[PDB]
């Protein structure tokens, strides 16, 4: 559902007549959303094919690397400054505000960003935080070179790719230089 | 709770099922019918890596460049490249040059 | 390498929220008989977990130290 | 492994099923264990309150009202065990399950690769082929004149007799065949 | 070997390299590596194959069809003259299709080559294709699946009668 | 081959490499955030101004 | 053969024979209404999806949740687990329809309202050089454009 | 996760011993909850739920009601999980 | 008094919320036993053939044969031209054809009118 | 054309005088060689047809169909080997002779230069097909299906014979070249309207048109595998070939008279694709899909535009191959389980893996996954109809969606799910069946690389 | 968003209409206004393949930025000053557009004041 919402945001960017920003958002979403789904796969494998968050808890320390990857991915998805999301989603929102737009569309997009923060908090709180609710036999083992390296590459991409791509790509839209602080 | 017949039947089925499962276990021998490649120590370190590099990238790159030789010359407009951007700078073919007014007020 | 289950006696409701739940139930005259089975979740290394802010601020101490060192490098060098 | 069903569910069995459904849906609503334990003890007290009602009409009305409450209070997305019906992993390995009769069609070269296993399989085939007649006779004898009035099947009465209609249950594909 | 007049290309203006930074340019070294590893072997292979081709050079010729009397000069039910004229008309139909194809290829190459200035700097090619498309549509469009020289003649006659009526 | 033995009701055995790598990457994320914020601040690039003076644009006043 | 479906039963004996043929109780057996639609003798079984049937029971055909010799619903292919599902829902069907359609209608109405009052910034139209890029935007070069002049504020 | 028969028995006895109403000392593989112990029907339901939560597999209600014994639970789990040793 | 569940055709009434599941009579229990008897007999026959070590092939289910026959062959023999059948047949067979004729004919006539009046754009429509 | 015809005729004496062991082998070998000879006809001069003789000519329309028929004969023999094994030598030879006579008649129909000879050969195909269906069918309904097929086709054809004789009397010749070159326009009179109806209706019957398609499901369901293969691949395409040929005579009235058949085909494609969704018999589902695709072809022919004709030719060839392959795939399951009920056999992917891949490829072609020739034909037809009316896209797109749905529903039901427990007769697929499926699939995929071969004369 | 508040909740006539802007002629008020000067030549913009949206009065800074970016590569952090120059020019243009909006607002209020003067 987060992926679907992000696709809707990209379609909004197209509607605002800002296509290249939409492509940039596609590029960054690829990284962080892929990393998030891989982390969910790691949790599922550790907990014997369990995908319900209610039966997952207290995994912050049990799986340090997956927890770090998910924290970084959620921060990027929610637009934490100077991560991959900041270069795409922050510009998308600023352009949406600073343009002729359907009022309800803009209001809905802002509420959608808030709900994105909401569901990232949902996953983190219910799964990694709290006390373990998974079945007794504990098989948590994230110490696989394939898993760690695969998540590592996407973590580095999520952290640094947005800066590199944004700087290198030629400027393709006139920036919204001045705007109200709020 | 179980009827006595149900208990007896289930226990007999348990014995038979466990016997079947143990029978399904493989023996120490799994005869595989028995060297088309005579490379017993193939340098696992690098021979495989260089062979893969050549076969997968080097051969296709050669073939595709040769196909570029074939297709570009054979047919006009097969490959069309966006005209390179020209700023106030020199051009290779004609060695032309220009400057952008520069009357712009410098301070900002 | 056969797995050994821990001693069942070690699990206790004391020192866990299950004890507070039991206190409420006793207040209403009810007793919960499954508290010990659920105790392991609230015991041991699982007992302590970070807050959401704490989870977000993971490595912030070392990251801030690295930021201080790099800023010192940049400012000092020039 | 499923036991044969009965024509009707007794009032006790219906109450037990309601209890299990209510507890599971409460656990779905009460994600954290402590809250679940507290409200589960509450539910057990609720059942105990009318555990001993003498009037069967009153108990039936209570069960009906409790079911209505359950339908209103059911979790929209109740937790389903991963391998249970409706679960994420339900029937995931069905395709990997392969019937035993397929091995008979293996080419002789393929059967050669696993000789001891196929010798044991021949032994099991002999056992089934011998047992079929006695199983049919026993089923005929025990069956009532009108016909079988329940799905339950009798156990082996005498030594040397396998339980009637045992082959498919015993030789059912493994849960995780791979 | 394609004719430049038939397939026009604007003269290439490529800016000269003007580095302003000390850092080595990765593209230059990667391109040199490509030249050495790929381009030189490919060039040698093509040299060998071209030598082999030169060893036995043979020629193929482009057939020339002499013009034959058109349908307008063919009497009614004169199946020989009608057949010759209809075959000529079909050949001309194919040739006009190829002409339209050439102009469209010019159009697409201009769209790609000009870049972000395609709207203004491709106007001449678009005008050429507009003229060619109007001519082709008038001549051959709407004839139908069973297109024939007679039907195209009838369409031309209808157009000419409409033009006379416009003259009034 | 049992690198991490399944523990029945106790915290799973954690190899040191897991913790070290996760800590390093999280600290790298925080360092990058702080470093970029210090070097470049996206807050504003010139306060949104308001042209109050009427003579600046038009002051006919009749 | 008598086992094959036959005409609509009219006499009670025909109804009993049909029930025996379809392996149903006589009371349970109800033919489709005799309206000339071709159903004839076939039983009119309850319109329940195969999903509704108990998963835990050991059905003769597990995937279809069906038993050998059981009367097969006329629309079984429609009611297979892959295809339509009629299982009871947590909320009433009418409430779900009302909520979903109301949400869609309200969303579209609010979009129309937004179109009526479209958000924008307190800025003037963007100004472009050379008569609004008339030549760059494909205008006729020979025909002189109507001059567009932008002055400094 | 071989899940041997002895492991299943040990875990079932673990869950039952952690059950307050059952007194640990008299708990045995053959201790019928209804007769040998004092558990009632709702206690049978609760214990079955505890077992299914411990092993992560759901016991169908028709089968669940008929266990009435720990060894029955162990063997049923073995049958469901195909444990032959 | 929580809001009641309105059953519908695509939302069947839960058995738990079935008003008849709590008013049972002796006859109903007898009927349930008879239904179990039928099922048990059918399952016995099936399992006997299914576990037969000699059987090789499908166990022809008469029910499946009856379903296929009723859904294909028995329809016309048990069809009678009736007011409902005749009217529904007319509507659903010929109705859509005339609707699509109206639509396509009107569109085509408009297009032809525009072409005749020279008021249609086919500047680059050179591939029909 | 005698290079192909004479060897096909010699096939009969070889089959009759061959040893009992060697009938199938000789027939297959020499039929394959004949097919190899037919590939020469694909070389077609763009401007003019290959006028071999007064009697016979070939164009870019007839060539692909001739190649298809010559190819189909060996596949038909391979498929029919299995169920005719018990039959006596004389009956097997008679079956092969019927197939060979059918091939000879179809080739002469496609290459014939005179409409009356085309009519004689096109109607002549009924006799071998009728004999095949009613003598080697396995159901009691084979006779009724044969009666329906024969009488539908004859009731369509005979007014065509009357119209053709009338044309011979008026114009003076029925040779296609002369008719095309002269081809005076028709006038909008009741007599000319009925002449148009007489010319069109026989091919409209041959190409299953909604309301005249009832014979196709019965015949395809009740016929033997070879008969179903010919009916789907070639016999239906005779209607399209004739309609494309015959349309020259009826130039102006076609615009006025097309609307009833155009509407019938356009709505019937949706109706039959929906029918496929709820069919309980695999063969019947395949037949209804054939009906829908032939409705698309009919729309293409009626529109009478070059792109529509190219799409019609491509679709005819692609559908012939795909439908024949689907019928053979269903026949394998029928032989194994001896029933055509879709539900009866399930989860066959686990039991027969490679046949599952054959099914997947056949279904993908059926749903027109690009760059399949099926998609090329359908897309060209769709574009031509869009030019005819932009509103046509709705029905055509809906038909595409329904086709994808029913094709993948067949694939899911037959090849997916848990295996039917009681069925124990499933045995490893023979090399013959896989070879038949591969011979079906590979030419279809290969034809995409060079699609001008199946794009027809207007290309 | 407050200008929208005045435009919609308050009197519409007083507030400028974005599409209609600028209704009042340039000559009104503003006794002398200089033509906006475009440093970049049209041929220069076409040669640089600038996007039509980017072909604005600040195009010269954009051309300089593109050239600096091309020359500096591999280094992609060497054009910060030119980027700031282009951004500042865009900021000035945006401020000018805001001033146009304010001018329209005040002019409309003055027109309403004249209508008030009549009564």
């Amino acid at each position: 559902f987060s992926t679907s919402s992000q696709l809707g945001l990209m379609m909004v960017t197209i509607g605002i007549n800002q296509p290249h920003l939409a492509f940039l958002h596609i590029c960054m979403h690829a990284f962080f959303k892929a990393m998030l789904f891989m982390c969910s796969g790691s949790i599922i494998h550790s907990l014997n094919d369990e995908q319900d968050i209610r039966k997952m808890g207290g995994l912050y320390k049990a799986m340090p690397f997956t927890t770090t990857a998910l924290i970084i991915g959620s921060l990027a998805l929610t637009g934490m400054p100077y991560l991959t999301g900041f270069y795409s989603k922050d510009l998308i929102i600023e352009a949406v505000n600073m343009s002729y737009t359907n009022a309800w569309a803009l209001l809905m997009t802002l509420i959608a960003t808030s709900l994105t923060a909401a569901y990232s908090t949902r996953i983190i709180f219910f799964a990694f935080l709290g006390k373990p609710r998974f079945p007794p036999l504990v098989l948590i083992n994230e110490n696989n070179p394939l898993l760690i390296n695969s998540i590592k590459r996407l973590l580095i991409g999520s952290i640094f790719a947005g800066f590199i791509i944004s700087n290198n790509i030629p400027p393709m839209t006139v920036p919204n230089t001045t705007m109200p602080l709020y | 709770g179980y009827t006595p017949d149900e208990k007896l039947r289930l226990q007999q089925l348990r014995e038979l099922r466990r016997r079947w499962l143990k029978d399904q276990e493989l023996s120490p021998r799994e005869p595989v019918l028995p060297l088309q490649d005579g490379a017993p120590w193939v340098i696992y370190k690098t021979y495989r890596h260089s062979i893969f590099a050549v076969t997968h990238v080097l051969i296709p790159v050669w073939i595709i460049h040769y196909y570029l030789k074939y297709h570009v010359t054979a047919k006009p407009y097969t490959v069309v490249e966006r005209k390179p951007r020209i700023f106030p700078g020199d051009t290779i073919l004609e060695t032309g040059e220009v400057i952008p007014l520069m009357k712009e007020f410098p301070d900002q | 390498s056969k797995m050994e289950l821990p001693d069942y006696k070690q699990w206790k409701i004391e020192g866990t929220p299950l004890e507070t739940v039991q206190e409420k139930l006793a207040a209403r005259g009810l007793r919960d008989p499954w508290g010990r089975n659920e105790a392991w979740r609230y015991s041991g290394g699982f007992a302590n977990n970070v807050s959401f802010v704490g989870a977000l601020l993971k490595g912030f101490k070392w990251g801030f130290a690295a930021f201080v060192v790099a800023v010192g490098a940049e400012y000092y060098l020039e | 492994a499923f036991s044969a069903p009965a024509a009707y569910l007794t009032h006790q069995q219906k109450v037990l099923r309601l209890y299990k459904r209510a507890l599971r849906h409460l656990e779905s609503w009460c994600v954290h264990r402590d809250k679940y334990r507290y409200f589960a003890c509450l539910m057990r007290a609720r059942f105990d309150e009318h555990k001993n009602e003498k009037d069967m009409v009153k108990a039936t009305q209570l069960l009906r009202q409790a079911e209505e409450e359950f339908w209103y209070g059911q979790h929209p997305q109740p937790y389903i065990f991963p391998e249970s019906p409706g679960g994420t992993s339900y029937e995931r390995y069905e395709c990997y399950k392969v019937p035993e009769w397929c091995l008979d069609d293996w080419h002789p070269s393929e059967k050669a690769m696993y000789p001891d296993y196929f010798a044991k399989r021949e032994q099991w085939k002999r056992l089934r082929r011998e047992s079929w007649e006695r199983e049919v006779k026993q089923l005929q004898e025990e069956t009532p004149p009108g016909g079988p009035r329940t799905e339950a099947l009798p156990p082996a009465r005498k030594e040397g007799d396998l339980p009637p209609l045992w082959w498919h249950i015993v030789t059912r594909p493994r849960e995780r065949p791979m | 070997s394609w004719d430049k007049d038939v397939y026009p290309e604007p003269p290439r203006r490529t800016p000269a390299p003007a580095p302003q930074t000390s850092l080595p340019n990765p593209v230059t070294y990667l391109t040199k590596i490509f030249d050495l590893l790929v381009d030189r072997p490919v060039t040698l292979a093509r040299e060998f194959i071209e030598q082999q081709h030169a060893k036995n050079r043979y020629y193929y010729y482009h057939r020339e069809f002499r013009r034959v009397p058109d349908i307008t000069e063919c009497e009614e039910k004169d199946i020989l003259c009608m057949f010759e004229a209809e075959m000529q008309w079909r050949r001309d139909y194919k040739v006009d299709q190829e002409i339209v194809n050439i102009i469209q290829e010019r159009l697409k190459a201009c769209q790609q080559r000009e870049g972000e200035s395609y709207r203004q700097n491709c106007a001449k090619e678009l005008e050429q294709f507009t003229q060619v498309s109007k001519a082709f549509q008038d001549r051959y469009s709407d004839l139908g699946a069973h297109y024939s020289a007679r039907k195209c003649l009838a369409k031309q006659k209808q157009r000419m009668l409409a033009e006379r009526k416009a003259a009034k | 081959g049992v690198h991490i033995e399944p523990r029945y009701r106790q915290f799973p055995q954690l190899t040191r490499s897991q913790l070290i790598q996760a800590e390093f990457f999280s600290a790298t994320m925080w360092f990058w955030i702080l470093w970029r914020f210090w070097h470049d601040s996206d807050a504003v690039l010139g306060h949104f101004p308001y042209p109050d003076p009427s003579q600046w644009t038009d002051e006919e006043l009749g | 053969k008598d086992m094959f479906p036959g005409p609509y039963p009219k006499t009670p004996e025909e109804r009993a024979a049909a029930a025996k043929k379809y392996n149903m109780r006589v009371e349970d057996y109800e033919p489709y209404p005799d309206d000339g639609m071709g159903y004839g003798d076939y039983p009119k079984l309850p319109d329940r999806s195969q999903q509704e049937r108990d998963p835990w029971y050991d059905w003769d055909h597990p995937d279809l949740r069906l038993n050998w010799g059981e009367p097969i619903h006329w629309d079984l292919d429609m009611y297979i687990r892959n295809r339509v599902d009629t299982s009871p829902t947590p909320v009433s069907w009418n409430t779900m329809c009302k909520h979903l359609f109301g949400f869609v209608a309200f969303m579209l109405f609010m979009f129309w309202v937004g179109e009526i009052y479209p958000s924008y910034q307190p800025v003037g139209p963007k100004q472009y050089p050379y008569n609004d890029l008339y030549l760059e935007r494909g205008g006729d070069p020979t025909k002189e454009p109507e001059p567009v002049v932008h002055y400094e504020i | 996760p071989p899940l041997t028969l002895e492991a299943i028995k040990d875990r079932v006895l673990y869950v039952l011993k952690l059950y307050d109403k059952i007194d640990p000392e008299k708990l045995s593989v053959n201790s019928h909850f209804m007769k040998d112990l004092g558990l009632d029907s709702l206690d049978q339901v609760e214990i079955i739920m505890a077992m299914e939560d411990e092993f992560g597999f759901e016991i169908p209600d028709i089968d669940a009601e008929k266990l009435m014994c720990p060894q029955e639970i162990v063997d049923y789990i073995a049958d469901k999980k195909d444990v032959y040793e | 008094s929580f809001p009641k569940y309105k059953p519908s055709r695509l939302a069947t009434l839960p058995a738990t919320l079935d008003p008849a599941e709590y008013d049972i009579s002796p006859e109903t229990r007898k009927a349930q036993a008879e239904r179990l008897a039928i099922r048990s007999r059918l399952k016995r026959e099936y399992l006997l053939q299914y576990n037969d070590p000699n059987r090789l092939g499908v166990i022809e289910d008469p029910a499946l044969i009856r379903w296929t026959y009723a859904r294909s062959a028995n329809i016309y023999p048990n069809f009678r031209p009736t007011p409902k059948t005749s009217l529904l047949g007319a509507l659903f067979g010929i109705g859509p054809l005339f609707f699509w004729y109206y639509v396509f004919k009107t569109d085509r006539d408009k297009k032809e009118k525009l072409i005749q009046e020279g008021k249609l754009d086919q500047t680059f429509n050179i591939s029909y | 054309m005698l290079k192909i015809i004479i060897p096909t005729t010699m096939l009969l004496p070889m089959t009759w005088m061959s040893k009992h062991n060697m009938i199938w082998i000789n027939a297959t070998v020499h039929s394959l060689l004949i097919s190899l000879i037919s590939l020469s006809l694909l070389n077609q001069l763009g401007e003019n047809s290959l006028n071999f003789s007064l009697t016979f000519f070939s164009d870019s329309l007839s060539a692909p169909l001739l190649v298809l028929t010559t190819w189909l004969l060996p596949l038909m023999l391979m498929a029919s080997q299995s169920h005719l094994s018990k039959e006596t030598t004389t009956r097997k030879k008679l079956y092969i002779t019927m197939l060979i006579l059918l091939q000879l008649f179809l080739i002469m129909t496609f290459t014939a230069t005179e409409l009356i000879l085309f009519y004689i050969l096109f109607e002549a195909t009924l006799v071998p097909t009728l004999i095949i269906i009613t003598r080697w069918g396995n159901q009691t309904e084979r006779l009724n299906a044969g009666l329906y097929f024969l009488f539908y086709t004859l009731a369509g054809s005979l007014p065509l014979l009357v119209a053709l004789v009338y044309i011979q009397n008026t114009t003076g010749s029925l040779n296609f070249l002369i008719i095309h070159y002269w081809s005076h326009p028709l006038s909008n009179s009741w007599s000319n309207i009925f002449m148009w109806l007489a010319c069109i209706m026989a091919f409209m019957v041959k190409m299953p048109l909604y309301g005249l398609h009832l014979w196709l499901p019965k015949a395809h369901v009740e016929a033997p595998i070879a008969g179903s293969m010919v009916l789907a691949a070639v016999l239906l395409k005779l209607g399209g070939y004739g309609m494309m040929r015959i349309t020259t005579i009826l130039n102006p009235l076609t615009n006025y008279m097309a609307y009833p058949f155009l509407m019938l085909s356009m709505w019937g494609m949706i109706m039959t694709s929906s029918i496929c969704l709820r069919q309980t018999d695999l063969k019947s589902l395949i037949a209804y899909s054939s009906v829908s695709h032939m409705a698309l072809v009919i729309v293409a022919i009626m529109i009478q535009t070059p792109w529509s004709f190219m799409g019609a030719t491509a679709l005819m060839i692609a559908h012939g191959l795909t439908s024949s392959m689907l019928f053979c795939l269903a026949n394998t399951n029928y032989e194994r389980v001896h029933s055509r009920t879709m539900i009866l056999a399930r989860g066959l992917q686990t039991l027969l893996p490679l046949m599952a891949t054959w099914w997947l490829m056949a279904s993908l072609t059926n749903l027109a996954l690009p760059p399949s020739i099926n998609l090329i034909g359908e897309l060209f037809i769709i574009t031509a109809s869009f030019s005819w009316s932009n509103i046509t896209i709705i029905l055509m797109g809906m038909n595409m969606m329904i086709t994808a749905l029913y094709s993948l529903y067949m694939l899911i039901t037959t090849q997916r799910g848990k295996y039917t427990h009681h069925i124990n007769n499933i045995k490893a697929s023979f090399t013959r069946e896989n070879a038949l499926m591969a011979l079906h699939i590979l030419p279809l995929l290969l034809l995409t690389l060079n699609p001008k071969m199946i794009l027809g004369p207007l290309y | 968003g407050a200008h929208l508040a005045r435009r919609y909740l308050g009197d519409a006539s007083k507030e400028p209409d974005p599409l209609r802007m600028p209704t009042f002629p340039p000559d009104y008020g503003f006794p002398e206004r200089k033509e906006r000067e475009m440093v970049a030549t049209q041929q220069e913009m076409n040669d640089a393949q600038l996007m039509l949206q980017q072909r604005d009065y600040c195009a010269h800074y954009l051309i300089q930025l593109l050239k600096c970016k091309r020359d500096s590569f591999p280094n992609f952090l060497a054009c910060k000053h030119e980027q700031h120059d282009w951004d500042y020019c865009e900021h000035l243009d945006y401020v000018k557009r805001m001033k146009e909006f304010e001018r329209e607002r005040r002019l409309l209020q003055r027109k309403k004041r004249r209508e008030q003067r009549e009564a």
